[PDB]
C-alpha cells in the first residue's frame, strides 16, 4: 500500500549484525524495496559461514561480512543504498544520535550482551527494535517498543574444576583456565601438570574417600605405550604429543580463540589428559571444539524463516499497526492446534525492570567496574553510562549476589 | 570419511546438527525444482546450501517487465532471459560441490522417464491438473514429491513421501509415516459427519488454496497487481463457485481476503521456501518426522500450521 | 486434583500432578507448552 511503501522508501534502517539471520534479512530488505539500510558486523568471513551466510563465497575467506553482504546485494541490485560498517556496535560513536537517524532497528546477533546494549540504545533513541535469535531448527523474533512493550531485559565451583572433576566439561573448562594461565618447555609443564599437581592432589586424602583416585602420568612412561578425521578419538601418547607440539606453536597476551588450531589443539589435549588421569574416556578435537567453543549447530532454512519474520513485523510497525505484531515462535513439530508458528501477543513493559522502568534501582550484596556494572549489568561505558542514557541506583547491603 | 576435508569444513555447523549420516544421504541426492520465481530462488539457495549432490532447476518461462527488479540470482536488466538461464550462475557459485543444471522446457512436455534421475521433485506455480499428474508419476516410481506457491502475505508446502521411513532421537528410533495421493489431499468431502467435525479446525488457508489453484486454472496465471480490480473481483465470485460447490459456506473465506493473497512477497518467499526446503532435506535424509501434508502460512496473522487432509 | 502435560519445544512429553516461557492455547501462564529464547543469528 501506497502509504507502507513510501515509508519503506524513505526512511532508514540498521541491521546489526551480517551473518546468517543478517545476510537472510539484507536481502529480504532489499527485495521489499527498503531504499536506505545500514549494515554493521565486527567480523570477517569464515569456511564455517559459508552454509548458510549466502552473500558470501570461498572467495570472500577472511573480508569483512558487511562489505562483501553490501557488495554481493548491489550485484543483483545496483541501485540499493547500503552503508556497510566494519565495526562492533558498541562503538560508542553508535551513540543516541546515529541511533535516532533509523525509523527502525534489526538485530542479528549472536549473544545476549551485544543484544542488551542495543536494547538501551534504542529505548534512549525512542527507535522500534526487532528482535530475533535463532538455534539449530528453533528461533524467535518479537517488537521492542519503548512505552509500548516489554524491552529485551524486561525479565562451576573452583573445586570442582581445580580438584574433584567428574565430567568431560570440568577437563575441558580446566584446559581452557590452563590456556589462558599460560598465555593470557613441555615436558616440565607436562610433568608438574599432569604427574605433580595430581600428586599434591593425592595429598588431599579426605577427598579420595569417596570417590576414584586419579592416576598420575609420566611422560616417558607414555611415550612408550567412522566419520571425520577429528571425529577420531587418538590415544594418550598421540594427545601428550599434540600437548607438546602445540606449546611449541603457542610459544613461537593470547585470547583463546577455537578457530586457531594451535590453541584448539592445546586445549583438546590437555583436556584429553586430565580426563585420562580421572578414569574417563577422552573425546575428539570435534566434541572439545563444541564444548569448549561453545558452538551452536545451524542452518540455512531457520535463519531464512526467522529473517522474513522480521521484514513482516517490521511492515506492521511502519504501517503503524504495532497492535497487531507479535511474539513468534518457530517450532520443529507443530503444537497440540497444529501451530508450528506461534504466535502470541506483546507484553506491556515490566514496571519492575532493572533496565527501561522509570527510576531503576537494584540491590547487591574494579570487581565492581568489571564484574558487576559491566559484565552483570552491561554497562559498556560507565551508577550513568552517558552512551547508553541510562542510570541505575545500586543498594549494597561466590563473591557478590543480586536479590 | 565419506566426504572431503573441505566439505567437513564448509558443512560444520549443520553437520553438528544432523549428523555426518545425514550430510551423506544430502550428497548422495539429486533434486528436481520447477519454477524459479520468488519461492523457486529461496527453495534453490536452500538446498544448494545444503550441499545436494545436484539440483536441476526447470523453468520454461522468461524474464518479464512485471517480474520483481531485484530478484537474488537474477541480474537486473534480464527481461527476456530464460528465468532458470538467467538464475544460473549465482545459485552455482552459492556452492560449487553442488551439480546446479538448468532445463528450459516446459514441464508437461516432460515424458514419465525424466523424473527417475530425482531423489525428489519440487514444483512451484504449476497447475492443478500438473500437480496431480506429477505426483502419479513420482507415486509409480517411488520419488519423494513435493509441491509449494506463495501469494501476497500467504503460503503452502505440500508433500507427498508415500510410505516414508526416517529415524528421529526420541537413541535413534525408527518410525514410519503414511502420506496419500495430492489429488485426494485436493478434494476433500466435507459431506462427513467427521468431515464436518474436522472443518471446525481446519484453517481457513485450505481454501485459499483451492481458490487461487482454480484462478491459476482458469486464467492460464496467477492474480497480479497490475490487475487488482480485475482479478479481486474474478477471486470474489470463484470463492462463491468453489465454496458453494464443496457445501461450505463462502464466508469461511473473508471477503476481504483479496487484499492479501497478491503478487510474492520476498519475506513470505523466504519463510515458505524456509520451511519447504527443510522438508526436502529431512525428506531425504530420512531424519525427523516429516508435517504431513500441508504447511499454510498467513504472514499477516503470524500463524504457520500444519495440516493432515486427504485420508 | 488436574492431570495436566508439559510439552517442550523437543516434543518431550512429560506429567504433572498439583529459561523458559509457559503457555496455554496461547496465552502466557499468569497441555502446556514451553519455548525457550534462542541467542544464535
Ligand atoms: N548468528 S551468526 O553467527 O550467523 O551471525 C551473527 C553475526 C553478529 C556479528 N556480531 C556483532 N556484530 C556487530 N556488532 C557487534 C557484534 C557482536 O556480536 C559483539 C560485539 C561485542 N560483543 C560482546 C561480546 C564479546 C565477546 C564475547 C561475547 C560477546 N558482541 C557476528 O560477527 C556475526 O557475523
Ligand atoms: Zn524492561
Amino acid at each position: 500500500p501506497r502509504e507502507l511503501a513510501e515509508a519503506v522508501a524513505g526512511g532508514r534502517v540498521l541491521v546489526v549484525g551480517a551473518g546468517g539471520i543478517g545476510c537472510e534479512l539484507l536481502k529480504n530488505l532489499v527485495l521489499t524495496g527498503f531504499s536506505h539500510i545500514d549494515l554493521i558486523d565486527l567480523d570477517t568471513i569464515d569456511v564455517s559461514n559459508l552454509n548458510r551466510q549466502f552473500l558470501f563465497q570461498k572467495k570472500h575467506v577472511g573480508r569483512s561480512k558487511a562489505q562483501v553482504a553490501k557488495e554481493s546485494v548491489l550485484q543483483f541490485y545496483p541501485k540499493a543504498n547500503i552503508v556497510a560498517y566494519h565495526d562492533s556496535i558498541m562503538n560508542p560513536d553508535y551513540n543516541v544520535e546515529f541511533f535516532r537517524q533509523f525509523i527502525l532497528v534489526m538485530n542479528a546477533l549472536d549473544n545476549r550482551a551485544a543484544r542488551n546494549h542495543v536494547n538501551r540504545m534504542c529505548l534512549a533513541a525512542d527507535v522500534p527494535l526487532i528482535e530475533s535469535g535463532t538455534a539449530g531448527y528453533l528461533g524467535q523474533v518479537t517488537t521492542i517498543k519503548k512505552g509500548v512493550t516489554e524491552c529485551y531485559e524486561c525479565h562451576f565451583p573452583g573445586c570442582t574444576i581445580r580438584n574433584t572433576p567428574s565430567e568431560p566439561i570440568h577437563c575441558i573448562v580446566w584446559a581452557k583456565y590452563l590456556f589462558n594461565q599460560l598465555f593470557g618447555d613441555p615436558v616440565k609443564l607436562f610433568t608438574k601438570l599432569f604427574k605433580d599437581d595430581i600428586r599434591y592432589l593425592l595429598t588431599m586424602d579426605k577427598l579420595w574417600r569417596k570417590r576414584k583416585p586419579p592416576v598420575p602420568l609420566d611422560w616417558a612412561e607414555v611415550q612408550s605405550q567412522l566419520g571425520l578425521k577429528d571425529q577420531q578419538v587418538l590415544d594418550v601418547k598421540s594427545y601428550a604429543r599434540l600437548f607438546s607440539k602445540s606449546i611449541e606453536t603457542l610459544r613461537v597476551e593470547l585470547i583463546w580463540d577455537k578457530d586457531d588450531p594451535s590453541a584448539m589443539d592445546f586445549v583438546t589435549s590437555a583436556a584429553n589428559l586430565r580426563m585420562h588421569i580421572f578414569s574417563m574416556n577422552m573425546k575428539s578435537r570435534f566434541d572439545i571444539k563444541s564444548m569448549a567453543g561453545n558452538i551452536i549447530p545451524a542452518i540455512a532454512t531457520t535463519n531464512a524463516v526467522i529473517a522474513g519474520l522480521i521484514v513482516l513485523e517490521g511492515l506492521k510497525i511502519l504501517s503503524g499497526k504495532i497492535d497487531q505484531c507479535r511474539t513468534i515462535f518457530l517450532n520443529k513439530q507443530p503444537n497440540p492446534r497444529k501451530k508450528l508458528l506461534v504466535p502470541c501477543a506483546l507484553d506491556p513493559p515490566n514496571p519492575n525492570c532493572y533496565v527501561c522502568a522509570s527510576k531503576p534501582e537494584v540491590t547487591v550484596r574494579l570487581t565492581l567496574q568489571d564484574k558487576i556494572v559491566k559484565e552483570k549489568f552491561a554497562m559498556v561505558a560507565p551508577a550513568d553510562d552517558f552512551l547508553q542514557d541510562y542510570t541505575l541506583l545500586i543498594n549494597i547491603l561466590v563473591e557478590f549476589e543480586v536479590v | 570419511g565419506g566426504i572431503s576435508e573441505e566439505e567437513a569444513a564448509q558443512y560444520d555447523r549443520q553437520i553438528r546438527l544432523w549428523g555426518l549420516e545425514a550430510q551423506k544421504r544430502l550428497r548422495a541426492s539429486r533434486v528436481l525444482l520447477v519454477g524459479l520465481k520468488g519461492l523457486g530462488a529461496e527453495i534453490a539457495k536452500n538446498l544448494i546450501l545444503a550441499g545436494v549432490k545436484g539440483l536441476t532447476m526447470l523453468d520454461h518461462e522468461q524474464v518479464t517487465p512485471e517480474d520483481p527488479g531485484a530478484q537474488f540470482l537474477i541480474r537486473t536488466g534480464s527481461v527476456g532471459r530464460n528465468r532458470a538461464e538467467a538464475s544460473l550462475e549465482r545459485a552455482q557459485n552459492l556452492n560449487p560441490m553442488v551439480d546446479v543444471k538448468v532445463d528450459t522446457e516446459d514441464i508437461e512436455k516432460k515424458p514419465e522417464s525424466f523424473f527417475t534421475q530425482f531423489d525428489a521433485v519440487c514444483l512451484t506455480c504449476c497447475s492443478r491438473d500438473v500437480i496431480v499428474k506429477v505426483d502419479q508419476i513420482c507415486h509409480k516410481n517411488s520419488i519423494k514429491f513435493f509441491t509449494g506457491d506463495v501469494f501476497g502475505y500467504h503460503g503452502y508446502t505440500f508433500a507427498n513421501l508415500g510410505e516414508h521411513e526416517f529415524v528421529e532421537e526420541k537413541t535413534m528410533v525408527k518410525k514410519k509415516v503414511v502420506f496419500c495421493p495430492v489429488k485426494e489431499a485436493l478434494e476433500v468431502d466435507w459431506s462427513s459427519e467427521k468431515a464436518k467435525a474436522a472443518l471446525k479446525r481446519t484453517t481457513s488457508d485450505y481454501f485459499l488454496l483451492q481458490v487461487l489453484l482454480k484462478f491459476r486454472t482458469d486464467k492460464g496465471r496467477d492474480p497480479s497487481s497490475d490487475t487488482y480490480e480485475e482479478d479481486s473481483e474474478l477471486l470474489l465470485q470463484i470463492r462463491n463457485d468453489v465454496l458453494d460447490s464443496l457445501g461450505i459456506s463462502p464466508d469461511l473465506l473473508p471477503e476481504d481476503f483479496v487484499r492479501y493473497c497478491f503478487s510474492e512477497m520476498a519475506p513470505v518467499c523466504a519463510v515458505v521456501g524456509g520451511i519447504l526446503a527443510q522438508e526436502i532435506v529431512k525428506a531425504l535424509s530420512q531424519r525427523d518426522p516429516p508435517h504431513n501434508n500441508f504447511f499454510f502460512f498467513d504472514g499477516m496473522k503470524g500463524n504457520g500450521i500444519v495440516e493432515c487432509l486427504g485420508p | 486434583y488436574i492431570k495436566l502435560k508439559v510439552i517442550g519445544q523437543d516434543s518431550s512429553e512429560i506429567h504433572f500432578k498439583v529459561s523458559l516461557r509457559f503457555l496455554f492455547e496461547g496465552q502466557r501462564i499468569a497441555v502446556i507448552e514451553v519455548y525457550q529464547e534462542q541467542t544464535g543469528g
